[PDB]
């Protein structure tokens, strides 16, 4: 389709091992608004995602937040996968709490 | 100049039978309704979202909105068997409606209407009318359109009179959270650059309202020009995320810090420096297998 | 379903007034108009009203509207006989050609004529002039002189039907009766005073 | 400032027979709609177009189609004419830029027979008025009487002097069936013309009752001893 999803994906708070805290998962500038949103959590699915009514800015770009509480450890990986209909593929942007 | 009122609808139409609508309202960058295609109420989002307006008045209005939704539906529908090999689905419309007020009982409305992601429609005065860049085939259903006197009159009460006074009720009703201050937190982290011997140094900032924010990362009293701001970012919370970068040349770090402003912190700008008692313990605590 | 019309059928004395109801659900109600349709033919607009309080007037036709109350009603003032027709109420859900028109079942409006010099009587008539078929049948009776269905399968009669003679304002009731002549409209209540 | 025309006035159909309505406008609409109307039911959408070829189902589609070939015509079809089907459709259209005008046709009257063997003309008979009345009433009353026609798609008419007259005419609005029993029942129709005795007492002046009966033609055939029951005008002579 026409415009492919932007993802950006960061923490609430200063990530800290063991200690709980909410990530976020910014999607946008996709078009059309149809749109399928996971957070993993070693490459398994998190039960319990929280969604962002859809909206769009000033400029007609759609976007949408998801998030889910979790807890940032050494081992444990965090990531967003989105199916889009302008990606062959569904794209996974993993949490780099560095960048 | 102070706030922005948004109506936002999304109509999706992929084929003949099937759609769907669902809108969000927004007041500056906090949303206080929300309505999805199985609603078949308007839900608040805000404890103040229906302003000063009494339960009747309210009542009315979404009753009106209700009836506009479904008429809304198939007026489309009908515009694509009417535009045949012209238009066909799928179709994605996007609408813009509200006011923008001003102090001194000042105000302007706007609505418009985007067609496949592009800005083609708005209503202008008494009619709609096509804006430059607009598809030439639009002048039919926009003359279709404009023979409505009655779409066209609700249209005009709605834009010059019910945006402004709705508006200035939930100005009034929502004072203590559109005036809200919340105090930003930052930490400071690294990657490698794609240059070698390079680093990209981050100073996140997180958890600020409103929006107005200053970051730049210092040594002394010199700011640091090669400060990439990013962009504005949403928490779940209503608050706002942003992170500043800088690249260094590995052992350019010592010396620098990371400043933030904002109206939260009353004159006192949080300044965080690279080296710092607080940067190490947090960044221990941070440590993991990348 | 969503425009309901009544009464089903309506009978006026001829000069009188008639009252016509329409009353309807569908929204958006932007518009509401009225046709006549004669018998054999196709619908001819009366009037169109617009505005959630409205009045309208077409000769000897006149409408309201009340929006609020979703009714309208057409008078027509005057009835003459040609008004017997179907009367048919119709909603537009839009102000653009967008829309869709919803259309009522109608009423039926039947316009019995004012005879003030009534003459009943029955005569034979017969053809011209080859064969001498016989076909009587008695005229000139009043509006309660209704004439009741044949109940014979062998001798055949048409209800009544009234002829206005528009130069001497004359009009009078007649009906017909064929297959013997004293015997035809046994069945139907006969005016005590009839002529032979 | 013109005519919205339906043609076939009356049609005559047969079970599980393809039927074709036409329709023509020289209102300059881009709108025309084709409706179905039954008794006691209210005129029911089934087909409409906003041009050439656009062709668009109502509530009512199914078993017809339609087809737009130009802005001035819009035709029906009927699919699968049903067997003991008595129709009426009604043809109209719009102005796309005014919703409030619509102008409709005068209708198509369809009647579905079982055979084309029961398809019969009328024969038509003019009574000379009673001596009884003329001197009584001071009037005098013609009548004249259709039998025997199938189906009902017949218009009677009345004149004098070879122009035709309305004042003191009077036609029956409904025609009997001869044999009630029978779905293809033979119909019978009266009329009478009401004058006045002087006017009648006169022999220079001419009455005709003339009665215009749609039936067939010639691409419709049929192979009977009987005379084809065409589209043709019967009349009574009186003077
Ligand atoms: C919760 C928020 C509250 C805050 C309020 C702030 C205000 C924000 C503005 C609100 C948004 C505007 C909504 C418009 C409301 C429209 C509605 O009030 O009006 C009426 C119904 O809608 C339609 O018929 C469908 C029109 C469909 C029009 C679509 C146009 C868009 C098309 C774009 C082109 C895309 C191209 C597509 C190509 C395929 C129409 O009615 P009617 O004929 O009854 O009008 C009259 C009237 O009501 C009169 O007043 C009565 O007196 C009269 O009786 C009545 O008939
Ligand atoms: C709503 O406001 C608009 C714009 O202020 C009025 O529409 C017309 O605006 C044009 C210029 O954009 C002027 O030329 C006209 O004088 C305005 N119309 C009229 C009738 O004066 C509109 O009238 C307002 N509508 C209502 C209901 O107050
Ligand atoms: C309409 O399109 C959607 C695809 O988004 C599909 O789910 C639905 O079944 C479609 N309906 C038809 C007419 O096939
Ligand atoms: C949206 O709502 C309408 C009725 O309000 C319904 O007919 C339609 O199917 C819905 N669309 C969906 C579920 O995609
Ligand atoms: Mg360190």
């Amino acid at each position: 389709i026409q415009k492919t999803p932007q993802i950006q994906v960061y923490s609430r708070h200063p990530p800290e091992n063991g200690k709980p805290n909410i990530l976020n998962c910014y999607v946008t500038q996709f078009h059309p608004p149809h749109i399928e949103i996971q957070m993993l959590k070693n490459g398994k699915k998190i039960p319990k995602v929280e969604m962002s009514d859809m909206s769009f800015s000033k400029d007609w770009s759609f976007y949408i937040l998801a998030h889910t509480e979790f807890t940032p450890t050494e081992t444990d990986t965090y990531a967003c996968r989105v199916k889009h209909a302008s990606m062959a593929e569904p794209k996974t942007v993993y949490w780099d709490r560095d960048m | 100049k102070n706030y922005t009122f948004r109506c936002l609808q999304m109509s999706s139409f992929a084929n003949r039978s099937w759609s769907r609508t669902d809108s969000v309202v927004w007041l500056g960058d906090l949303q206080t309704h929300r309505w999805s295609n199985d609603s078949a109420t308007i839900s608040f989002t805000k404890p103040w979202s229906q302003g000063k307006l009494s339960n009747q008045q309210w009542e009315k209005l979404q009753h009106m909105f209700q009836v506009y939704r479904v008429s809304f539906t198939r007026d489309i529908q009908e515009l694509v068997k009417m535009m045949s090999p012209k238009e066909d689905y799928p179709i994605e419309i996007q609408l813009s409606a509200g006011c923008e007020m001003y102090p001194g009982n000042a105000s302007e409305s706007f609505l418009h209407v985007a067609f496949q992601g592009k800005y083609v429609v708005r209503f202008w005065g008494t009619s709609w009318q096509t804006v430059p860049g607009a598809p030439s085939w639009l002048d039919l259903p926009i003359k279709v359109l404009n023979a409505d006197q009655g779409t066209s009159a609700t249209v005009q009460m709605l834009l010059n009179d019910t945006c402004p006074l709705f508006v200035r009720g939930l100005l009034e009703a929502g004072k203590s959270d559109l005036e809200k201050q919340e105090k930003p937190v930052a930490w400071l982290s690294s990657v490698p650059s794609s240059a070698h011997g390079h680093r990209q140094l981050v100073c996140h900032v997180s958890g600020f309202y409103p929006k107005p924010v200053w970051v730049m990362w210092m040594r002394g009293d010199q700011e640091q020009q090669g400060t990439h701001r990013g962009d504005f970012l949403p928490n779940a919370d209503e608050t706002w995320y942003l992170q500043a970068t800088l690249d260094v040349e590995a052992g350019e770090e010592a010396g620098l810090a990371c400043r933030v402003k904002h109206s939260s912190l009353g004159g006192q700008d949080i300044i965080l420096y690279w080296g710092s008692l607080h940067h190490i313990l947090d960044a221990q605590k941070m440590v993991w297998n990348h | 379903t969503q425009v309901e019309q009544s009464p089903q059928s309506l009978v006026v004395r001829q000069g009188e007034n008639s009252v016509l109801q329409c009353n309807y659900s569908v929204t958006p109600d932007n518009h509401l108009r009225w046709f006549k349709q004669d018998t054999g033919k196709g619908l001819v607009s009366l009037t169109v009203l617009v505005d959630q309080k409205d009045k309208t007037s077409n000769g000897r036709y006149s409408a309201t509207l009340d929006k609020d109350a979703k009714h309208s009603t057409l008078h027509i003032t005057a009835t003459l006989l040609d008004d017997t027709a179907t009367y048919i109420c119709v909603v537009g859900d839009r102000g653009s050609a967008l829309g869709r028109l919803h259309f009522g079942a109608g009423t039926q409006l039947i316009v019995i004529p004012d005879i003030q010099n009534p003459d009943p009587a029955v005569y034979q008539l017969r053809d011209s002039k080859s064969s001498d078929k016989s076909v009587c049948l008695f005229t000139d009776f009043d509006s309660q002189t209704n004439v009741s269905q044949s109940k014979d399968s062998d001798v055949y009669i048409t209800d009544k039907c009234v002829l206005d003679m528009r130069s001497m304002d004359f009009k009078s009731n007649s009906a017909v009766a064929w297959s013997a002549c004293a015997n035809a409209f046994n069945n139907s209540i006969i005016p005590e005073d009839t002529f032979f | 400032g013109g005519i919205i025309t339906q043609t076939p006035k009356f049609l005559i159909g047969q079970e599980g027979q393809k039927l074709t309505l036409k329709c023509q406008q020289n209102f300059n609409h881009d709108t025309m709609y084709w409706y179905r109307q039954d008794s006691g039911k209210g005129l029911r959408l089934i087909y409409y177009s906003y041009g050439a070829g656009s062709t668009e189902k109502g509530d009512l589609s199914e078993g017809y189609d339609a087809s737009r070939e130009k802005k001035s015509s819009f035709s029906l079809t009927v699919t699968s004419a049903q067997k003991n089907e008595m129709a009426v459709f009604l043809c109209a259209s719009g102005s796309l830029l005014d919703v409030r005008e619509v102008f409709f046709g005068k209708g198509t009257r369809l009647t579905v027979v079982e055979a084309l063997k029961n398809v019969f003309p009328p024969e038509v008979a003019v009574f000379e008025p009673s001596e009884a009345e003329i001197s009584h009433t001071q009037k005098a009353t013609l009548v004249c009487l259709a039998t025997g026609f199938y189906p009902d798609h017949v218009e009677l008419s009345w004149w004098v002097n070879g122009k035709e007259v309305h004042s003191g005419v009077c036609t029956d609005p409904q025609p009997l069936k001869e044999q009630p029993a029978l779905n293809d029942s033979r119909y019978a129709l009266s009329s009478r013309l009401r004058v006045s005795a002087t006017f009648w007492q006169n022999p220079r002046n001419h009455f005709r009752c003339q009665v215009q009966f749609y039936g067939l033609s010639e691409n419709d055939e049929w192979t009977q001893d009987r005379a084809k029951p065409v589209t043709q005008i019967v009349s009574a002579e009186a003077w």
